[PDB]
């Protein structure tokens, strides 16, 4: 929507590569970031909240960071079942609402 | 009270363990038909009761003479039955400014038929169909059988004989149980006078004075070394009263 | 409701010794600096008192232990607690702990305790649930996490809260709170007290005088009971339950002859049991 | 068998101020257990007479019932411009209840 | 912790209609936790919707979609109805029931909603 | 005072459709209640009774399809399930009451259309 991330990305299995989302000070700057996963026709699953907090049942192999308006979702230990789209979001005071990016569909090569 | 039910489902309130305010009953004097039994209404101020039954309902301004212990007519035939030997008072007044409404009052009801006369003080909420003739209707309405209940028609367009009375009936008894509901007597405090007394049921005879000994709040009596009752606290106005 | 988490735990009941404790005023009569002697139900001195824990963290991480049993009433019951942060509200006192008998349900729901003598259905793991309403931003108390049905009720009453805080004290009080429960002659009477205690857990050597709160027509025999609890909900962290820690003291009453020394102001300090030694 | 009703006439196109007698005849001798209804087409049937000889609240005596046994009569008098609608008689004598086929009083 | 009830079920409503969305819960009670909504169009991304505001205590409405969709709540039966109106071309899609926490900002939502497509 | 009905609709023949009708103002409980039928242009045809004050159910043998009738008295509501359908029953139904020389309680619902057809 109002945020920046690519449609798709690809990498070899078992490797280490992350995905980032570029916001602004009006959105990511003062606000906490979340990340979500969905399989085709399934229930989008919360990945990481605040970029440092794993929900219950999340592999510890995921991390996160926020540098200025840029927020990277740490993705490590690629699995054959890790291919799916990951969504960035953070609170917006601009329209005073919840915003997301277009989504990035990972591919494990 | 703001809402009396009808006579097919009259409200009954067992009352005990309190005190009677029988004075303003007579000082009310806005009440149409106010009669009593057992012994005289002036005498009943103190002559008191084990367990009273206060049951009330609303009937018509014509049928209230049916309400009398040992009479006939519809309210005493199928609706509400005073016994053969009765003690209490029938209190009756008009509530025409409340009950009867323009556009029609049809909240109120009564039972018009039943296959026997009614046992005393027992209501009848069973709204099933009675079968007057022998043809069985069996719950649904039909021929030879009618519906049990009927409304009254109340509006302020009615005459004075058709005005709604909020009849409350007080009934009394006497048992092995004590007089749990009983009328007065707060008696003015006398200081430094030889005076018989009762406080909260505590009884004795002494000279009541002002005293500076200081109770703990929940307490009642004071006492002396000898297990006499030395000092008491006036319940109505808390004060520490010696007893000499 | 009747949501339940038995979480049964082992180990022996940790006992203690009530030194001078559980001396209430068994009359309204004001007496001054006299030695009065009656034989009545009390908790005799130097007695075995079970320091129970409703919720007990034994540290590794978390490990909250919900142990509070249904307990017999026996002759009479004494109770004591500190609970700087209240987690305790009332007790379930009854016989069947079910229908077919009345039920004594003391709820000190803030702030108006609504004592209840009724017929309830008490669950297998009863306690008061507390949650957040989101409407008016107020923490309500779900009272049917204790009991499912409420009906037939015989008696109801309301008073100023027996449980009371002060706090601001960062401890050094602990607000030690005692409640005595004695069921006789149609009057089940409640007693109370509030005391500062600086000791880590157990009781001091001081005397605690308990005035009767209310003398109520109860008319039921209560042979068994359990306490009540206040817990809440949490949200996603690596549902939430067992707010803080909870422990209390219980001992059973017994007929004994005490000599009662009133003060010039009628405040009993020294009491002595006759049969003690 | 069932109890047959006979509502006659099944329509009558009428004028202002009339006095229409809508007859409901019966196959058996029914004591008074017959009623009457107002229905403009699409409305709820507003009861007019109960027990074939008694008026109703809100409905003045421009309607007037009588009859017993087999013969029952709807006595509409001083016919009003709102009274032109589809009407009905009604048994309640036995089970099953049947209603008449209706009589539409309508403006000439 | 908690599993939820479904958002709708299968609601297929031809053009010229409008549809409520009633999302119930289990293991919690309705007004201890705030609900939320997100448009998800198949082969497309997330568009947030509805929602409750931890601040100010109001139930939010997405400004872009504001006024077309409304929400009500029955606290005891845990029924929260999301009524979308005035069907249009691109507005048939999965609309997820989601739930953050009123106590804090909690941008993080409930673990997942199962999703319901609508029809235009 | 007032009667409300369950929703009517188009149902294929041979099926079943429970009919709900809730009261308001005064209870169902002390009275009986009825159902009647109005086909378009056809007279009002009585269908079936309910009698709560004992328990008994009478049906018209003219349309004897085991259209079952019972209660929800505590909601002042009444349930008659449309069983063994056939197309000429396509009509509007009413919740009814008869003044049986004693009462004046004839109160009528708003009317909903049952439709029996394979073509929606
Ligand atoms: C107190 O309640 C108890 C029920 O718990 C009653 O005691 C029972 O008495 C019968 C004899 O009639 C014994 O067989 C039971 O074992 C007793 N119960 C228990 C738990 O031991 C008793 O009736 C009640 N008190 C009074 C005064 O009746
Ligand atoms: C109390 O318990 C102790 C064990 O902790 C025991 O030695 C003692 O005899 C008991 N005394 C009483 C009175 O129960």
């Amino acid at each position: 929507s109002v945020l920046t991330q690519a449609p798709s990305v690809s990498a070899a299995p078992g490797q280490k590569v992350t995905i980032s989302c570029s916001g602004s000070s009006s959105n990511i700057g003062n606000n906490y970031v979340s990340w979500y996963q969905q399989l085709p026709g399934t229930a989008p699953k919360l990945l990481i909240y605040d970029n440092n907090k794993r929900p219950s049942g999340i592999p510890d192999r995921f991390s996160g960071s926020k540098s200025g308006t840029s927020a990277t979702l740490g993705i490590t230990g690629l699995q054959t079942g890790d291919e799916a789209d990951y969504y960035c979001g953070t609170w917006d005071s601009s329209l005073s609402a919840v915003v997301f990016g277009g989504g990035t569909k990972l591919t494990v090569l | 009270a703001t809402r009396f039910a009808s006579v097919y489902a009259w409200n009954r309130k067992r009352i005990s363990n309190c005190v009677a305010d029988y004075s303003v009953l007579y000082n009310s004097a806005s009440f149409s038909t106010f009669k009593c039994y057992g012994v005289s209404p002036t005498k009943l101020n103190d002559l008191c009761f084990t367990n009273v039954y206060a049951d009330s309902f609303v009937i018509r301004g014509d049928e209230v003479r049916q309400i009398a212990p040992g009479q006939t007519g519809k309210i005493a035939d199928y609706n509400y039955k005073l016994p053969d030997d009765f003690t209490g008072c029938v209190i009756a007044w008009n509530s025409n400014n409340l009950d009867s409404k323009v556009g029609g009052n049809y909240n109120y009801l009564y039972r018009l038929f039943r296959k026997s006369n009614l046992k005393p003080f027992e209501r009848d909420i069973s709204t099933e169909i009675y079968q007057a003739g022998s043809t069985p209707c069996n719950g649904v309405e039909g021929f030879n059988c009618y519906f049990p209940l009927q409304s009254y028609g109340f509006q302020p367009t009615n005459g004075v004989g058709y005005q709604p009375y909020r009849v409350v009936v007080l009934s009394f008894e006497l048992l092995h149980a004590p007089a749990t509901v009983c009328g007065p007597k707060s008696t003015n405090l006398v200081k430094n006078k030889c005076v018989n007394f009762n406080f909260n049921g505590l009884t004795g005879t002494g000279v009541l004075t002002e005293s500076n000994k200081k109770f703990l709040p929940f307490q009642q009596f004071g006492r002396d070394i000898a297990d006499t009752t030395d000092a008491v606290r006036d319940p109505q106005t808390l004060e520490i009263l010696d007893i000499t | 409701q009747c949501v339940n988490l038995t979480t049964r735990t082992q180990l022996p009941p940790a006992y203690t010794n009530s030194f001078t404790r559980g001396v209430y005023y068994p009359d309204k009569v004001f007496r001054s600096s006299v030695l009065h002697s009656t034989q009545d139900l009390f908790l005799p001195f130097f007695s075995n008192v079970t320091w129970f824990h409703a919720i007990h963290v034994s540290g590794t991480n978390g490990t909250k232990r919900f142990d509070n049993p249904v307990l017999p009433f026996n002759d009479g019951v004494y109770f004591a607690s500190t609970e700087k942060s209240n987690i305790i509200r009332g007790w379930i006192f009854g016989t069947t702990l079910d229908s077919k008998t009345q039920s004594l349900l003391i709820v000190n729901n803030a702030t108006n305790v609504v004592i209840k003598v009724c017929e309830f259905q008490f669950c297998n793991d009863p306690f008061l649930g507390v949650y957040y309403h989101k409407n008016n931003k107020s923490w309500m108390e779900s009272e049917f996490r204790v009991y499912s049905s409420a009906n037939n009720c015989t008696f109801e009453y309301v008073s100023q809260p027996f449980l009371m805080d002060l706090e601001g004290k960062q401890g050094n009080f602990k607000n030690l709170r005692e409640f005595v429960f004695k069921n006789i002659d149609g009057y089940f009477k409640i007693y109370s007290k509030h005391t500062p205690i600086n000791l880590v857990r157990d009781l001091p050597q001081g005397f605690s005088a308990l005035e009767p709160l209310v003398d109520l027509p109860i008319g039921i025999n209560i042979t068994r009971f359990q306490t009540l609890l206040a817990l809440h909900r949490s949200y996603l962290t690596p549902s939430g339950w067992t707010a803080g820690a909870a422990a209390y003291y219980v001992g059973y009453l017994q007929p004994r002859t005490f000599l009662l020394k009133y003060n010039e102001n009628g405040t009993i300090t020294d009491a002595v049991d006759c049969a003690l030694d | 068998g069932d109890i047959q009703l006979t509502q006659s006439p099944s329509s009558l196109s009428a004028s202002v101020g009339d006095r229409v007698t809508i007859t409901c005849r019966a196959s058996q001798s029914i004591s008074s257990y017959l009623n009457w209804y107002q229905q403009k087409p699409g409305k709820a049937p507003k009861l007019l007479i109960y027990a074939a000889s008694s008026l109703q609240s809100g409905v003045p005596s421009r309607f007037s019932g009588s009859g017993s046994g087999t013969d029952f009569t709807l006595t509409i008098s001083s016919l009003q411009p709102e009274d032109f609608a589809t009407y009905y008689c009604q048994q309640s004598y036995s089970t099953p209840r049947t209603f008449g086929q209706g009589t539409k009083v309508e403006i000439k | 912790e908690v599993q939820l009830l479904e958002q709708s079920g299968a609601e297929v409503k031809k053009p010229g209609a409008s549809v409520r969305v009633s999302c119930k819960v289990s293991g919690y009670t309705l007004p201890e936790v705030a609900m939320h909504w997100v448009r998800q169009a198949p082969g497309k991304g997330l568009e947030w919707m509805g929602g409750f505001d931890p601040e100010d205590g109001e139930t939010m409405y997405a400004q872009k979609f504001q006024g077309r969709v409304t929400m009500t709540e029955d606290t005891s039966t845990d029924t929260a109805y999301m009524e979308l109106s005035s069907l249009r071309s691109e507005d048939t899609a999965v609309y997820y029931c989601a739930t953050t926490t009123p106590f804090s900002s909690s941008y993080w939502f409930d673990p997942w909603g199962q999703g319901t497509l609508v029809t235009v | 005072q007032q009667l409300v009905e369950s929703g009517g609709g188009v149902v294929q023949p041979g099926r079943s459709l429970r009919l709900s009708c809730a009261a308001s103002g005064f209870t169902f409980s002390s009275y009986a209640m009825h159902w009647v039928r109005q086909a378009p242009g056809k007279g009002l045809e009585w269908v079936a009774v309910i009698s709560y004050d004992g328990s008994n159910k009478y049906y018209a043998d003219s349309v004897k399809g085991r259209f079952t009738i019972s209660r929800d008295n505590s909601k002042n509501t009444l349930y008659l399930q449309m069983n063994s359908l056939r197309a000429e029953d396509t009509a509007v139904y009413y919740c009814a009451r008869h003044a049986t020389l004693m009462n004046n309680k004839d109160i009528w619902g708003q009317g909903t259309l049952v439709t029996v057809s394979s073509a929606s």
